[PDB]
């Protein structure tokens, strides 16, 4: 039964140090000349940094001398010119090597911060260099003599001390030393010593340093690597066709910088190699070596010294180092992110004949896009002899092909994506409708997801090729399945703006209208009553109608009624489907309510019949708009009748407060602060002036006297509807327009009292600038900042899939409605819908299991919950989820844009990360960074302290800059005494027992504590309840899960407290423990032990702890990761997401979930 | 901190000189020559080798004159061989013609190449001696458990014969009896040793000393010159401070300089009142300039090419002000020995030329080479068709006589390997040649119906 040898579905990646022999396993040869190409006959001279003799033929299947040019003589090597003939593709694969005159030192490990060559020698930085540039000799194995090994002498000393001990000690200088040094040390050794001293001395700086040192070490041993290797003797050179030497037009040339850089090492080396044979004076060759080690590090990570310039050009050259892709951090940096075939884009417009599952793509793009499918399909039906020609037909745009193409298209969706791809919806699959124009046409309803208007936004398109994709495209990405924001249960495919004006319009009622009070059979005769010119839309009318209600056993029950409604609202009811209450359209309908109508149709008749509703909800919503002829002309913007009146009234107050100020009844900061209120009040009144008047003054009259009703002025109906406007903005059209604050931040004690319908005067405008400018500026930034944020989250969620089914723990968190002092800042129902419980729920009274253990709370359930007065709930949430290395479905909850519980595999991490960082843009200590404060885990400036331990308190010693405070346990050993700076105000009661985690100073508190002290179900509520005050404040609906799930990553680490097998103090993944304690619990031995303590880790600091090193080395400092990762010879067993993408295999979630699983079992399988 | 200062500061140990320590050395050098010259003047096989090649270069600069001195030399040897073997004047006065001969050896120079050979040849031959010698000790001292105290007293006498071997076994000491287990080995090493006494034609005993006095003589001078150069670090810089930034970075020219320096010290002769420096300058300006031009641009380039350039570069800047405008290659070549395109061909290989990793816009910080399209690779719809070609064609050959098909396909490698000569295609099939030709043409006659391939054409 064979292993293998050849090539195979490998997995996982090993990185490590590089044996010289091993390196030589790589080179097809030693570059040894600094030449390039010929100079006249632009051939490549062998053998030198481009060659063929080594790297490969230039031209597919062709020897260099050229004796052998046939697709015949392949693996042959020209007798003359060291060339196997093969494709030229090798000279982009093959590598080289060079032998060095002097062993020479690897700049990554010598400086990539904690210098491996450093701490491994436990020998300081400054010296080694000192040894290297030949400043001073260093001891090595001095043996029983007079001196330590890693000790160092000056020349003279070395000489003095040479004369005393002839041999029997060793001292060198120059690379070889360190080379000498490493080869020679034995690790295994120090450790056991290091091991003891760890045990011999008990001190925190120490075991911090010590045990932390050792932990690095035996890692190295565990690697495989050899520290003699951190030094270079042979150097691999990257293949030529990647540091190419292309010709340009006008036959100037261009190449990558490595070639300069290369040419430098080669040069020095040789001349040096040369020098030896001249037996040149060691004063020079010393210098030479010193130069070589320059050229090298020039090569490798230019920037860690004097920074070799670019030749020719001022500017600095490009070191391998610099050419690492991903590269990033810290931080940035986007990744554009490869370009791509089958793709394109343009300007986009409306298209409202579009049924939500489609979009209008222009004949012309659609042509060039699907070109091959066309080439094939053409010759299949055999309208074309052969493709060559098939091309010519489409080249010719023959009429036939247009018809054809239609065929290729039929059920063939394409991808449509817009500007900054935020949440997964930034890409949505449509079926395409062929179209003239070079515009893309958009389904309006969708606009609102992408965020696209039509003032020039361009959306770009893609093609799903694979059979697969066409399903992926159709099942998941297809327009329709995305209509519940995965951010937050509500529909996202709500009635936008143009429309709800129409709807709102219809579902309205004028006091005394063309038909006030008749009665019609049903809407059928209702509309007929209209297009006939007989009724007004909104003339009140009773009508016969039927709603249905599927109240009974899954079953649809009908019901007729003489509902007392309007004509419009009648006519709408035509659109509504079955199991909906007429009650739903009875009223006026805001966009506020009308999305809510939509959700409901979905949570009761579900997808399809929610959808086709929504198109029809639109199609209509436009039509009565256009019919209504709403439009705005100056006359609509009513400046309240009494505006100017008050102004002068409050204009009074001020001359008053002035009088008093100069009479110094009252002060300046006083006065100011006084005045500015009254201006404030006025604006509230000149606000609520018009709004009181604008609102309703529609005073009209039926049969009798006068009645007044909610107006029909064109603009009210805008804001009233939710189409557009904000009474905040109105107030700027009619009444006074706010107050401007000058740049200071310091608001100006004289509001912009005029408005838009009136002139603005110079000065009015002017102050008005700075503002709108600052604003623009803000947005420009908040958006730069929103981003870098998300980049971090997804950086850290991500590798997180809904893996386990139901972890099966009873452990959950406790939900209360939010109640911020006054009124409930947010209901308990919103919080809890969609979660799955810990334990069965009892009524008010008891023995009454309402809901049983873990149930997924639907709407009904809730409604049941709300009927019973029910009021707080323990719930399953992913910080609870016992499942390790994933997230049980049950611990989670339900959401999707689809309604039912999460399905295994979905990538909830990302889709968490998304729904946060996305709306972040619109944020306003506080606001955005105040957010980063949550997740970054930053202590505030001045943090409270709390009852460290429960137990009675007492103050000991005195004021010595800090008062030691000694808590005293009723039972336990009392000794807790903390040293506190008393130059801040206390709170605690002085002879009082203090429940650990009480307020012992007041002011902000630092989460790590709350965690540590108060608890997880505690902290975990802090992070959210407080992230939540921000978004909530901003009308921004994000559901808690997501945050929790971030939080979860925050606390991936934990600190042990005892042992048996781990290493006593260490900081480790609650993961690996949760597994390892298990492996002792009934497993091997109790041994013992171990216990831990959970740690709060800042997101960013969380991320950079990825089992996957590829993953992580994309987020932070890179140069580091590799450097530090290659030394402990890590392996990356894949599994994570990105890493699989980089190396471009298949995603282990999504679809690819179903697949990977199928393999991981075969790994460790027999 | 920074390589350059180190070199400087390193050089800081001034160690300046006057005329005195100047010449004072030059002899110290020269001694080590003779001392070694003399040292080597001593070697029979150094000279008997001199004979063998002489016979090889003469069996294949005035030849007859060369034929003459070889006689004086050739004469003076054979006599001396008898002042040994005939043992007249027991290496006292027979010693003297041995000396006369060596004198003959001590005059005139040669070719440094055969030299380092002999130098080597001696010492490699010296190797085999301590080669065979390193054998006997591990086999008697460490092997026979025999003390090294007793090994140097008796072996040292001869170091070739077996006088100590069979005299350390009869001493009836406790370490003696062990010497037997190596009797096949000791016999074999003393053999090759005396053999060297035969190959060398000199006692292994006396052959060390001479080789050494070279070796030291070696040091004396080695040591010496080293000193000389260190004197003039400062020289090099000055001048090398000239050639700077010329498509070559500092330390480089200067290293090279200290080569050009270090060279000069060799070819010199202090017996020349010409003062040492200005003899350096040349040999320094030598390497550092000739250094530059051949290794400085990313494409090499011949010299004259360099010069023929700067001829232009200078002229054009000379030309410019003449015609305070602008110089056109016709004009420029005019002012020239030069043809013209020959010039134009010249222009193009200047320019160093630009780095692909140059920045261009910042449309998304682009890079140059982010834009160089490939030209090798084949288009997909371009490759695909090809695929249609083999097929649709293979689609056709089947419609023909299975005998003709294999006759075309042979002519065109198709589905096969090398394209078969439209002759030798016969020869394989016999019925040559013309015979087959007709068959060929029969194919082509079918293109009544090639609406397939016809179209795969354009
Ligand atoms: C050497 C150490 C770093 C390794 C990397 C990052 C190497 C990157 C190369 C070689 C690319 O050129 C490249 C790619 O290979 C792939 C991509 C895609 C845009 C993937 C980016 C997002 C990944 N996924 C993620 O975040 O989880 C959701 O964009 C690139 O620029
Ligand atoms: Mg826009
Ligand atoms: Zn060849
Ligand atoms: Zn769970």
């Amino acid at each position: 039964l064979k292993a293998q040898t050849k090539t195979e579905e490998f997995d996982a990646i090993k990185i490590a140090l590089a044996s010289p022999d091993m390196i030589r396993s790589w080179s097809f040869g030693e570059v040894k000349k600094p030449e390039t190409i010929n100079y006249r006959t632009f051939k490549p001279e062998r053998d030198g940094l481009f060659c063929a003799r080594i790297f490969g033929p230039v031209k597919d299947y062709e020897c260099l001398c050229g004796k052998y040019k046939r697709l015949k003589h392949r693996g042959v090597i020209c007798e003359k010119c060291g060339v196997e003939v093969t494709q030229t593709k090798v000279r982009r694969e093959r590598m080289g090597h060079i032998e060095l005159a002097s062993p020479t030192a690897h700049i990554w490990f010598l400086k990539s911060l904690p210098s491996r060559i450093g701490l491994l020698l436990d020998m300081p930085l400054r010296d080694i260099e000192r040894v290297l540039y030949f400043e001073s000799y260093v001891v090595i194995e001095g043996g029983m003599t007079n001196l330590e090994r890693q000790q160092i002498l000056t020349e003279e000393q070395y000489l003095d001390a040479l004369e005393e001990f002839g041999d029997e000690f060793d001292a060198k200088m120059g690379a070889e030393a360190i080379q000498a040094l490493l080869k020679s040390m034995d690790l295994e050794q120090e450790c056991e010593q290091l091991r003891e001293e760890l045990n011999e001395t008990n001190s925190e700086t120490k075991r911090k340093k010590l045990t932390k040192r050792i932990k690095l070490l035996e890692a190295f041993v565990q690697s495989g690597n050899k520290p003699e290797w951190m030094i270079l003797t042979v150097l691999p050179v990257l293949p030529p066709d990647l540091r190419p030497l292309v010709p340009l037009d006008g036959g100037r040339f261009a190449t990558s910088d490595l070639n300069d850089l290369y040419r430098r090492v080669i040069n020095r080396n040789n001349r040096l190699k040369r020098l030896l044979d001249l037996a040149a004076p060691d004063i020079i060759v010393r210098n030479e070596k010193r130069m070589l080690q320059e050229a090298v590090d020039a090569l490798l990570d230019n920037g860690r010294r004097g920074r070799a310039i670019t030749g020719s050009n001022k500017r600095p050259l490009k070191s391998l180092a610099d050419m690492i892709k991903g590269k990033q951090g810290r931080f940035r940096q986007n990744l554009l992110g490869k370009r791509v075939d089958y793709s394109g884009r343009s300007v986009i417009t409306v298209g409202p004949y579009l049924r939500l599952h489609q979009c209008g793509l222009p004949k012309k793009m659609a042509l060039e896009l699907f070109k091959p499918f066309i080439y094939g399909k053409l010759e299949l039906r055999g309208l074309a002899t052969t493709i060559k020609a098939a091309k010519k037909m489409v080249e010719r745009e023959e009429a036939v092909v247009w018809d054809i193409l239609d065929e290729v298209i039929r059920e063939h969706p394409v991808l449509l994506n817009r500007a900054p791809t935020l949440h997964r919806l930034g890409i949505q699959a449509f079926e395409p409708v062929l179209i003239e124009g070079k515009a893309i046409q958009l389904h309006p309803l969708v606009c609102a997801a992408y965020n696209a208007d039509f003032d020039g936004d361009q959306m770009a398109v893609h093609v799903p090729l694979t059979l697969e994709a066409q399903l992926e495209a159709r099942a998941l990405m297809m327009s329709t399945n995305n209509i519940l924001s995965p951010a937050n249960g509500e529909p996202i495919i709500v009635p936008s703006q143009d429309v709800v004006l129409g709807l709102y319009y219809m579902t309205r009622d004028c006091v005394n209208a063309k038909g006030e009070g008749m009665v019609l059979t049903g809407p059928k005769e209702a509309e007929r009553l209209y297009r006939s010119g007989l009724a007004s839309l909104h003339a009140r009318v009773k009508v016969r109608i039927t709603e249905y209600e599927k109240d009974a056993n899954g079953e649809l029950v009908a019901k007729t009624s003489l509902k007392d409604t309007t004509v419009g609202r009648a006519i709408l009811w035509m659109i509504v489907p079955k199991g909906l209450p007429y009650s739903i359209v009875n009223q006026a309908l805001g966009k506020k309510a009308i999305s809510k109508m939509l959700n409901t149709c979905y949570r009761i008749l579900g997808l399809k019949p929610t959808v086709i509703f929504a198109d029809q909800i639109m199609y209509t919503g436009f039509a009565y708009a256009a019919r209504s002829g709403a439009s705005v002309g100056i006359d609509d913007m009513v400046i309240p009748e009494k505006k100017h009146e008050i102004i002068s009234e409050a204009e009074a107050e001020v001359a008053e407060i002035q009088e008093q100020f100069q009479s110094g009844l009252v002060t300046a900061g006083e006065r100011y602060n006084k005045v500015i209120d009254i201006w404030a009040a006025a604006n509230d009144r000149v606000s609520k002036a018009m709004m009181d008047n604008l609102q309703t003054e529609t005073v009209i009259n039926r049969d009798g006297q006068e009645e007044k009703q909610v107006s029909f002025n064109s603009i009210y109906m805008m804001a009233d509807s939710g189409a557009r406007g904000s009474a905040a903005q109105i107030r700027q059209l009619a009444g006074m327009r706010g107050l401007m604050a000058k740049p200071d931040g310091s608001i100006i004690e004289t509001p912009i009292t005029a408005n838009f319908r009136e002139g603005l005067n110079v000065l009015q405008y002017f102050i008005s600038t700075h503002g709108a400018r600052k604003g623009l500026a803000d947005t420009a930034l908040k958006t730069a900042n929103s981003g870098y944020l998300t980049r971090r989250l997804v950086d850290v969620a991500q590798d997180l899939v809904v893996t386990e089914d139901d972890c099966g723990t009873h452990e959950g968190i406790m939900m209360t409605p939010v109640i911020e002092g006054g009124d409930v800042k947010e209901p308990l129902r919103d919080r809890v819908l969609g979660r799955v419980t810990a334990e069965d729920v009892l009524k008010p009274g008891t023995a009454d299991i309402l809901v049983p253990r873990n149930t997924l709370l639907h709407e009904q359930w809730c409604d049941l919950l709300e009927e019973n007065s029910v009021d707080a709930v323990k719930v399953r949430s992913v910080v609870s989820c016992d499942t390790d290395f994933g997230v049980c479905a049950h611990c989670y909850g339900r959401d999707l844009a689809r309604g039912h519980i999460i399905n295994k595999g979905e990538a909830i991490g990302v889709i968490a990360a998304q729904s946060i960082g996305e709306p972040g843009t619109q944020l306003t200590t506080g606001g955005l960074p105040r957010v980063a404060d949550l997740f970054e885990a930053r202590r505030p400036k001045e943090p409270a302290i709390l009852a460290e331990i429960s137990g009675i308190v007492s103050f000991g010693k005195e004021t010595k800059g800090k008062r030691r405070l000694v808590i005293t346990p009723v039972d336990g050993s009392d000794p807790y005494e903390e040293m506190i700076p008393k130059w801040r105000q206390l709170n605690v009661f002085e002879g009082e027992r203090v429940e650990r985690g009480d307020v012992i100073s007041d002011g902000p508190e630092a989460p790590h504590d709350i965690l540590r002290l108060r608890g997880v179900h505690a902290v975990t509520r802090y992070i959210v309840n407080e992230v939540q005050d921000v978004y909530r404040l901003q009308g921004v609906k994000i559901n808690d899960k997501h945050i929790e799930v971030i939080v979860r990553q925050m606390l991936r680490k934990a600190t042990i407290v005892n042992a048996g097998s781990s290493d006593f103090l260490e900081g480790e993944q609650v993961e690996y423990s949760r597994v390892k304690i298990a492996n002792r619990e009934l497993e091997a031995n109790g041994k013992v032990g171990a216990t831990y303590s959970r740690d709060l880790l800042g997101i960013t600091k969380a991320s950079l702890a990825t089992e996957s090193f590829i993953s992580a080395a994309s987020f932070q400092e890179t140069t580091r990761v590799l450097t530090e990762a290659a030394v402990a010879g890590k392996r990356d067993e894949l599994r994570g997401l990105k890493e699989n993408v980089i190396v471009g295999r298949l995603i282990p979630a999504g679809t690819g979930y179903a697949y990977h699983q199928d393999r991981m079992r075969r790994r460790a399988a027999g | 901190t920074d390589p350059v200062r180190m070199y400087m500061r390193e050089m800081g140990t001034v160690e300046l000189l006057t005329r005195e320590g100047e010449i004072d050395i030059a002899k110290r050098i020269e001694d080590g020559i003779n001392q070694v010259q003399c040292s080597v003047a001593e070697y029979p096989e150094a000279i008997t080798y001199l004979l063998e090649q002489y016979d090889r270069v003469e069996a294949e600069i005035d030849p007859e004159l060369a034929r003459e001195k070889f006689a004086e030399l050739r004469a003076q040897y054979v006599v001396t061989r008898d002042t040994i073997k005939a043992k007249g004047r027991s290496h006292a006065t027979a010693q003297e013609e041995i000396l006369k001969l060596s004198e003959v050896f001590k005059q005139f120079r040669l070719v440094p190449k055969q030299f380092d050979y002999l130098v080597n040849s001696m010492r490699v031959m010296m190797d085999r001696v301590r080669t065979q010698e390193r054998l006997i000790m591990k086999l008697c001292v460490e092997q026979c458990k025999m003390p090294k105290k007793n090994f140097i007293t008796l072996f040292t006498g001869n170091e070739t014969s077996d006088t100590w071997f069979n005299a350390a076994i009869a001493m009836n000491k406790p370490w003696s009896e062990k010497l037997h287990d190596v009797s096949e080995e000791v016999h074999r090493a003393l053999q090759k040793l005396q053999q060297i006494e035969e190959e060398t034609g000199l006692t292994i005993e006396q052959v060390k000393d001479i080789n050494r006095r070279m070796s030291i003589g070696e040091a004396k001078a080695r040591r010496a010159k080293k000193e000389m150069v260190e004197a003039n670090l400062r020289l090099v810089i000055s001048i090398a401070k000239k050639y700077t930034n010329r498509g070559l970075q500092f330390l480089d020219l200067i290293q090279e300089g200290n080569i050009g320096l270090m060279k000069a010290v060799d070819k010199f002769e202090y017996r020349r009142g010409y003062k040492f420096s200005t003899y350096a300058t040349w040999w320094i300006r030598q390497a550092i300039t000739r250094s530059i031009a051949d290794q400085a641009r990313t494409i090499r380039i011949p010299v004259h090419m360099i010069e023929t350039i700067n001829k232009l570069n200078r002229i054009s800047r000379q030309m410019l002000q003449e015609m305070g405008r602008e110089p056109t290659p016709e004009e420029l070549a005019e002012r020239m020995l030069m043809p013209e395109d020959k010039i134009r061909k010249v222009l193009k290989i200047a320019k160093e030329p630009i780095s692909m990793e140059t920045p261009i816009g910042d449309d998304e910080d682009s890079h140059l080479g982010d834009f160089i399209e490939d030209t090798t690779l084949e288009l997909p719809l371009d490759s695909a068709t090809t695929e249609s070609l083999r097929a649709a064609t293979h689609d056709v050959l089947a419609g023909l006589t299975a005998r003709e098909a294999k006759v075309l396909r042979m002519r065109f490698g198709i589905d096969m390997n090398t394209d078969y000569t439209l002759e030798e295609v016969g020869k394989q099939f016999d019925v040559t040649r013309e015979r087959i030709r007709q068959i060929e043409a029969k194919a082509l006659r079918k293109l009544r119906h090639p609406s397939r391939s016809e179209v795969l054409r354009s």
